[PDB]
């Protein structure tokens, strides 16, 4: 009970079914609702096990495609979950079809309910996890550059570090802000919108620093310590804050085999 | 995308399926 839903968008896909089972297992240890002749569910059962058969498909589909080895090895074994709680439904449903008071035919549906709505959630989480592994690696590739601008000596070289990072750091930009927004526990969203914009901010600055750097090299004007020290701590700082973003995106969509 | 779309079926069938044991 109470699942560990992580975006809206998962949530607002199991939250329903999820109450409705909730609200149902209550029923059972202390109450054990039985009586009401349950009418044949041929047909409402036919359109789950349609469905089911549809996620199946779109999730072998999904491994085809991914590239992530992580998400080949997680969602095979939750295709078989759903499947299998839903033969199971599929049963219960012909038991209750010949007696509507079948007990243990009220049985098959809960079990095989909650299967399904496991087996889904898995894979939801599954997918997600992998969504999130293409963001970290975007965040490590540009970890990656801001470690190329202690090596620019020359405004040539500077407008070449603006042209590569600056995409890069919109990309990033881009997958942060669409990630807070559906991300569920106010508590990682702060940390995730304060980092980036702390970078959003930093960026413009680094540039300049590194600016000033390349002027005051070919030039009898000396006074370039203090330059490369805005600069380093600039990137240094930058640095940490896209590894804050990192680590909090792995809280949970982390791996054994996270390569 | 059409994971989260399939993914809702099973639960919207699913829903109409329980509604009828309240």
């Amino acid at each position: 009970h109470m699942p560990v839903f992580h975006t809206r968008t998962i949530e607002s896909i199991l939250e329903p079914v999820a109450q409705q089972i909730s609200h149902l297992v209550i029923m059972h240890e202390e109450g054990e609702v039985d009586g009401k002749a349950i009418p044949d569910l041929t047909a409402p059962v036919a359109a789950v096990q349609a469905a089911v058969s549809n996620l199946v498909r779109v999730g072998k589909e999904t491994v085809q495609t991914t590239e992530d080895q992580i998400l080949k090895r997680d969602m095979p074994p939750a295709f078989i979950k759903v499947e299998n709680a839903c033969t199971k439904l599929v049963q219960a449903a012909q038991m209750l079809q010949s007696d509507p008071y079948s007990v243990p035919a009220r049985d098959y549906l809960i079990d095989g309910s909650r299967g399904i709505l496991s087996g889904t959630s898995d894979l939801l989480l599954t997918f997600d996890e992998a969504e999130v592994r293409k963001i970290i690696r975007v965040c490590k590739g540009i970890l990656e550059y801001l470690t190329v601008a202690e090596v620019v000596e020359t405004m040539e070289d500077l407008v070449t570090y603006t042209k590569n990072l600056g995409p890069g750091m919109t990309k990033m930009a881009k997958m942060i802000d669409e990630r807070q927004q559906e991300l569920t526990h106010q508590e990682h969203r702060v940390m995730l919108v304060n980092s980036m914009n702390t970078v959003k901010e930093l960026l413009p600055v680094l540039i300049s620093a590194m600016k000033i750097f390349v002027t005051t090299k070919n030039s009898k004007n000396q006074g370039i310590e203090e330059a490369l020290k805005n600069r380093n701590f600039t990137v240094e700082k930058m640095s940490a804050e896209i590894n804050e973003i990192i680590r909090v995106l792995q809280l949970t969509s982390w791996d054994e085999d996270a390569w | 995308n059409n994971i989260y779309k399939a993914a809702k079926d099973v639960t919207t069938s699913l829903s109409k399926v329980l509604k009828n044991i309240n």
